[PDB]
């Protein structure tokens, strides 16, 4: 409901790989990087999007890519299996470009999210889609 | 291949920073050190003028770079053309004089002839100058330099002169500083400071009209524009004399050299916009400052509201787009460098001796003093513009440069004529009837004073050897004019159509 | 109206054909000049008088003062080249022709001298400008 | 080749820079308002600023090298800003228009029927934008304009480092 | 203890903010930006003003520092980007000097005299010229005189100021900088008096004795530096926009 206005051009679609967690996933860009580490802090750039392809989150709405420990169960269960990998998801490689479409049991379940002064941010039993983009590890200096 | 202006620029500030490793105290050997520093810089710069400068050569000369700041693509760069050399030659003249008539300081010599060096080095880094953000730096140089000679060898209100002076050059140099933000960020790939490539820089007109304020407020601040003239009268009147040169016959001139170099040359579409305003605002700056100079008791207020008056025939020779108005602004430059500097010396000399300050009480002073009164005479009928000097040639070429200006018609080109006119009507009003007031008639004096109490052989020679120069101009105004006459054509070449 | 708004005028194309065939001015013309209007008689006095002014410059020859030669040239040139025009434009038509001829003439010689000029030749100056001596000379023949 | 003929025709003036934008160069966009009228008249009266807002002084906020330019947000200039001049989204059209190539001038919007007063123009093929963007557009001159706005530098997100602005924006007759 | 808490709180704290206004604070950046652009304009405006009408030098280096603060926090306000940060050092760096310097000719001064108010700091050039020269040449820097080492760093923090399009954060710096000349300049005139009867006898019988003592080396250690760090300001921001 307490959806931002954020105009940006779509992604190229897919064939999903659906999984046995019900996650979806596919490889529009293979990264030749480090497979996403353990316990580790790493900078993504991501477009979520809610069902019927109306984005209501974007890491280049704040300008820079999101850093969050991955591994660790720091994020919903969708985006770690997508991005970590594990039951059959391989994991994501420095530079790969990866759609997920996360079920409301993997996401943020039956109970709506981000409520406050009469709306909320994410609705009950939502499908969310995220096109992830892995950026790299986090390092202490840019270049 | 050889760096001669970064040389005349760092030598009199170096060698002036070594005044300090002298234990002698008096001041001989101080004042004499220093006499040697600027005569070997004078030397100097007479030695680049005739064997390096090239007055035929429109373009820039002697040219030094060295990259200083990567971030600001910030070279201290150095060049000259004819634009430049005269008010170098102009700068290293009075300022090695102003060195030899200040030999009577007795008190904190050291440190006064430190600073004479460093406003040496000043004035001649800013005069010579190819770098914005350097231009500036060279300009915000005096601000502690004239604060410390007016506040430790000024006049009685030397201290409220002093804060005026220091605040009101901040308040401008603050809007120099925006201006020069403003012109150095315009580049679309990266910041540059170069004169030689802004000089090709086209702007939208609404930011050049900016730019041109920004600098234009600065440029009014130091060169006296009414009616940001204000913080001169008080600063001017209340300054050692030997100061006095440098301020009425250098500082005043940078805010005119400013302005051909930057207003003039880099944003000719805002300047052909502002000038038509800034005819108006001379002609009424010459009205008003030669009607002030008569409600005047103070003898030096009455020659400081004199030199405002004669800014008004450069800021005239500026607005007037032509190659004759500009060398008019020149020699009208040249002209007041030569004669505000020797009035203000005389009238400290004889201060020296008559200790009176107003003018209705200072009568026959021309009995025991009868050779200032004659250095007097004749510096008022140079300013007189009395034919001879080289007053009378640089209004009478600025005169022509409006008549021969195309881009005014008939009625504003008379009722300018006009009004300078009446400017020379009031010239004399108040000057002879200050030498009425200062020589004339009879009074009873010392016999004290009968005897070595006129001026002695190093005033004379001051006074005879900036008057000389004012007789060679008056008589062959080309000495001055054959320096720039290329470099000005130079400068109107991008006001015409192309 | 008061004053100008626009950049200054510059030179202004002669309408009689007096100008270099490629190009379709002068060289030695310079722009800023001001040119007093006075009509056939006062720019045919003028002529004469600044030719004869022109005349006047063997002084001004020499290895030391080439630069005030081409200064005077220019001068003197763009006020006779607009005052040649002008007193084309009013002749009659029939004496047109030998007027364009004199002045077209007139004007290869002042490019000539400052061609020499140019390049401080002081020999080639000085035949250049014997060449415009008997020029002006029959400029001042015509049109006293 | 156009995919269809040109009714209306606008045009921007870009400057690039910092803080204030030199102009280097002229972009004109031919409007095929006979397949889409809403979308273009919606971008000729902001190109124009016939209502009130416009295109001038907006930022084209969003460079992908060798993909996309993207601006059109006067509001905050982000990409979370912009109003259309029936509202602030209106409905999508029809997608009938194809991403046919460089120079093809689209609309940005969050979602469906989310279209806004933001655009992008296409430097490429782009054949995953069909049936989610409405193509209202294409670029008639000023393409080597457009690849030097593509070419500028960015930070970490996709905003260029110098300000591509647009000075001036409005209609050119023929 | 007080120019230790000058120099080193304001560079932890300003550390600490910088880390905690980029790192876990980016997303609100429209908010925290107004906070610093008022918490700043106030600053320099409030600091500046005050700093005219003080008799005591510790309470006027005290509203010159809150003032000088309001420079360093346009270098957080403009952000990473257009320099920035690397804006904040390479004045702080010129900060902590010319601060050290002006505390330390505070501290022998005070020491050998034994008071704090300015009117008893007249005439000090005929006793102690060194002492003067120094404590002038560290309150000028403290005022962006030109050859001294606040001057670049003004037009430091400026430069990237004013290419962020932050116009009226740097019309308000360079005002209040113009009124931070006559503090800076009024200790100077009470310096270079020369009147025997405006000079307090506390500085009458003024002992500077035949040693160095350790403040001279520490002072010496910075007076030369914020006059001759004026042409090193390209060593400097090489090390500063290198961080990230
Ligand atoms: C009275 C006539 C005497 C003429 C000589 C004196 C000139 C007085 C000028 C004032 C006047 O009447 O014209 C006033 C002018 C006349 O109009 C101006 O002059 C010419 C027409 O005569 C040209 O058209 C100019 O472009 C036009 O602007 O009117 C204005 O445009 C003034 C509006 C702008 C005012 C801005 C002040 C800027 C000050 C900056 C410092
Ligand atoms: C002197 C002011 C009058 C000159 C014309 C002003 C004009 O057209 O607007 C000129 C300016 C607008 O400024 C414009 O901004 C544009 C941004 O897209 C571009 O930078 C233009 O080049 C710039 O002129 O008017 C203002 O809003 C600023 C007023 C002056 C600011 C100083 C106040 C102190
Ligand atoms: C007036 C003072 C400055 C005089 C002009 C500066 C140019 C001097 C020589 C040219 C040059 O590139 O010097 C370049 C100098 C060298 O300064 C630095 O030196 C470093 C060496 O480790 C690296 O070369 C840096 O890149 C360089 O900037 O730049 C300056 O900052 C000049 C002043 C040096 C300090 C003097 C005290
Ligand atoms: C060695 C060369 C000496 C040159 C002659 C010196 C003449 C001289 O001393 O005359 C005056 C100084 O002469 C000069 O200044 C000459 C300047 C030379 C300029 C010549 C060109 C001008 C034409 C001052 O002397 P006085 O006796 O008048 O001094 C007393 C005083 O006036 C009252 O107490
Ligand atoms: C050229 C500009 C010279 C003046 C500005 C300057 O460099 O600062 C001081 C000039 O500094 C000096 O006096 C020179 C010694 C220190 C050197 C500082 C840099 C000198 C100039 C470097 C090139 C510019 C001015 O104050 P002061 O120290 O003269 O004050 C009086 C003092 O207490 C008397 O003892
Ligand atoms: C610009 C310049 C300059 C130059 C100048 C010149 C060039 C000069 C010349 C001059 C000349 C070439 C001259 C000639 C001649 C002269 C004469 C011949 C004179 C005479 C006189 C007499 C004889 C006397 C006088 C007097 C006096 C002294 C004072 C008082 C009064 C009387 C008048 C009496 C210089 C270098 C300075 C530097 C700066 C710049």
């Amino acid at each position: 409901l307490r959806v931002e206005y954020y105009a940006t051009t779509a992604e190229p679609s897919c064939e999903l790989n659906l999984v046995r967690s019900g996650l979806g996933y596919c490889d529009l860009v293979v990264g030749s990087g480090v497979p996403a580490p353990y316990n580790t802090l790493i900078n993504v750039h991501y477009t979520a999007r809610f069902s019927d392809e109306t984005v209501f989150d974007s890491s280049y709405k704040r300008g820079r890519p999101l850093t969050m420990r991955i591994g660790v169960g720091k994020v919903i269960k969708g985006l770690d299996q997508g991005i970590f990998g594990g039951d059959g998801v391989p994991p994501m490689q420095v530079g790969g470009k990866r759609k997920l479409r996360i079920p409301p049991h993997l996401g943020y379940g039956p109970e709506p999210a981000g409520c406050f002064s009469g709306d909320c941010n994410v609705p009950a039993n939502a499908t969310l889609l995220y096109d992830v983009t892995f950026m790299g590890v986090y390092s202490g200096n840019r270049a | 291949s050889f760096p001669w202006l970064t040389t005349i620029v760092v030598l009199p500030i170096f060698a002036g920073s070594l005044i300090f490793l002298f234990p002698h105290r008096g001041n001989k050997v101080i004042r004499w050190y220093t006499i040697c520093i600027s005569m070997i810089e004078l030397l100097l710069m007479t030695y680049v003028f005739f064997y390096h400068f090239q007055p035929d050569d429109p373009l820039i000369q002697l040219v030094e770079d060295y990259k200083w700041i990567n971030f600001f693509d910030f070279h201290w760069r150095l060049g000259i053309d004819g634009l430049s050399i005269g008010p170098i030659l102009l700068t290293g003249f009075i300022t090695t004089l102003a060195t030899l008539a200040a030999w009577p300081v007795t008190r904190n010599s050291q440190l006064f002839h430190f600073l004479m060096l460093a406003m040496y080095s000043a004035q001649i880094g800013l005069f010579s100058s190819r770098d914005l953000l350097l231009f500036f730096i060279m300009w915000e140089l005096e601000l502690i330099p004239v604060y410390l000679l007016l506040s430790m060898w000024g006049g009685k209100k030397r201290l409220y002169s002093a804060t005026k002076f220091i605040l009101y050059t901040a308040g401008g140099s603050i809007f120099l500083l925006m201006g020069v933000l403003g012109v150095g960020l315009y580049g679309s790939n990266e910041p540059t400071l170069n004169l030689e490539t802004l000089v090709n820089q086209s702007y939208p007109v609404a930011l050049e009209i900016i730019f041109y304020i920004g600098f234009f407020i600065a440029f009014a601040v130091k060169l006296p524009i009414i009616p940001l003239h204000t913080w001169l009268p008080d600063t001017h009147g209340e300054a050692h004399y030997s100061t006095c040169m440098l301020l009425a016959g250098i500082l005043l001139k940078m805010g005119a050299y400013g302005l051909v170099r930057i207003n003039m040359e880099l944003l000719p579409h805002a300047h052909s916009i502002f000038s038509p305003w800034l005819m108006i605002i001379g002609t009424m700056q010459i009205i008003y400052a030669a009607s002030t100079s008569p409600g005047q008791r103070n003898l030096k207020k009455r020659i400081a509201y004199s030199s405002v008056s004669h800014m008004g025939f450069i800021i005239i020779g500026i607005s007037s787009i032509t190659d004759t108005g500009l060398n008019g602004a020149i020699l009208q430059i040249i002209s007041h460098g030569f004669i505000g500097a020797a009035l203000f010396f005389l009238a400290g000399t004889s201060y020296d001796r008559i200790r009176l300050v107003y003018l209705d009480e200072m009568g026959g002073i021309a009995i025991p003093m009868p050779k200032i009164f004659t250095l007097f005479s004749s510096f008022s009928m140079a300013s007189l513009a009395l034919p001879g000097m080289s007053g009378f040639i640089a209004e009478l070429i600025v005169f022509f440069g409006l008549i021969t200006s195309q881009k005014y018609l008939l009625i504003p080109k008379l009722l300018i004529t006009f009004g300078m006119a009446i400017g020379m009507i009031l010239t004399p009003i108040y000057l002879l009837s200050m030498s009425r007031q200062m020589f004339y008639g009879y009074k009873l004096f010392n016999i004290s004073n009968s005897s070595f109490f006129d001026s002695g052989p190093r005033e004379l020679f001051v006074s005879t050897s900036i008057f000389l120069p004012v007789i060679g101009i008056g008589v062959y105004p080309d000495l001055v004019l054959s320096l720039s006459v290329e470099k000005v054509e130079a400068i109107l070449s991008n006001y015409f159509y192309r | 109206q008061l004053w100008l708004d626009g950049p200054l005028p510059g030179l202004r194309p002669a309408e009689n054909k007096i100008g270099n065939e490629e190009t379709g001015t002068r060289t030695f013309l310079k722009k800023g000049i001001y040119m007093a209007n006075i009509g056939t008689k006062g720019s045919a006095l003028r002529l004469r008088k600044y030719a004869f002014d022109l005349l006047a410059m063997e002084d001004l020859i020499g290895q030391d003062t080439l630069n005030y030669v081409r200064r005077y040239l220019r001068f003197k040139g763009t006020f006779m080249y607009y005052d040649f025009d002008k007193v084309i434009s009013a002749a009659p038509v029939a004496d047109k022709p030998p007027l364009t001829n004199l002045a077209n003439r007139l004007f290869d010689n002042f490019e000539k001298l400052q061609e020499a000029v140019k390049l401080k030749d002081v020999p080639l100056t000085r035949s250049c400008y014997d060449d415009t001596a008997v020029t002006l000379q029959e400029v001042m023949n015509r049109m006293a | 080749p156009l995919q269809s003929k040109v009714t209306n025709k606008v045009y921007f003036d870009i400057s690039i820079g910092n803080p204030v934008g030199k102009l280097v160069g002229r972009v004109v966009i031919g409007l095929f308002g006979d397949d889409v009228p809403q979308t273009a008249e919606n971008f000729r009266a902001l190109c124009t600023g016939e209502k009130g807002f416009g295109y001038k002084g907006s930022a084209f906020h969003r460079v992908i090298k060798d993909f996309m330019i993207q601006g059109g947000d006067f509001d905050k200039g982000n990409g979370t800003g912009g109003k259309s001049i029936y509202g602030r989204t209106f409905k999508d059209e029809n997608f009938n228009l194809t991403h046919t190539g460089p120079g093809t001038v689209s609309m940005a919007n969050a979602g469906p029927n989310t279209n806004g007063s933001q655009f992008f123009i296409c430097t490429v093929k782009t054949p995953w934008l069909d049936n989610r963007h409405v193509v209202f557009g294409q670029v008639l001159e000023g393409m080597d304009i457009v690849k030097l706005i593509e070419s500028s530098e960015t930070d970490r997100g996709d905003r260029p480092k110098k300000r591509v602005v647009i000075s001036e924006c409005g209609e050119l007759p023929a | 203890v007080v120019a230790f808490l000058s120099v080193t709180s304001k560079v932890a704290a300003s550390a600490s903010a910088t880390r905690i206004f980029d790192i876990p604070f980016y997303f609100s950046s429209n908010e925290w930006h107004l906070l610093l652009e008022i918490l700043a304009i106030l600053s320099m405006i409030l600091g500046n003003l005050i700093a005219i009408t003080q008799t005591s030098m510790k309470r006027m280096l005290a509203y010159s520092s809150i003032g000088q603060i309001g420079y360093v926090i346009i270098g957080i306000i403009v952000g990473d980007s257009n320099d920035g940060y690397a804006s904040m050092i390479t004045y702080m760096l010129f900060y902590i000097s010319m601060n050290l310097g002006t505390f330390a000719c505070i501290v022998l001064f005070g020491l050998r005299t034994g008071t704090d108010n300015i009117r008893d700091y007249a005439g000090l050039y005929t006793k102690d010229p060194f002492l003067a020269l120094s404590l002038a040449l560290c309150l000028l820097s403290l005022g962006g005189l030109p050859p001294l080492a606040g001057f670049f760093g003004k037009i430091y923090l400026f430069w990237c100021g004013w290419q962020a399009g932050l116009y009226f954060l740097v019309l308000i710096g360079l005002l209040t900088s113009v009124l931070s000349i006559y503090y800076y300049l009024k200790i100077i005139k009470l310096l270079m008096t020369g009147r025997n009867q405006e000079i307090t006898p506390h500085v009458r019988n003024y002992r500077r004795s035949p040693l160095r003592s350790k403040n001279s080396i520490e002072f010496s250690m910075i007076v030369c530096v914020i006059a001759s760090t004026i042409p090193g300001i390209s060593m400097n921001p090489i090390i500063t926009i290198a961080q990230d």
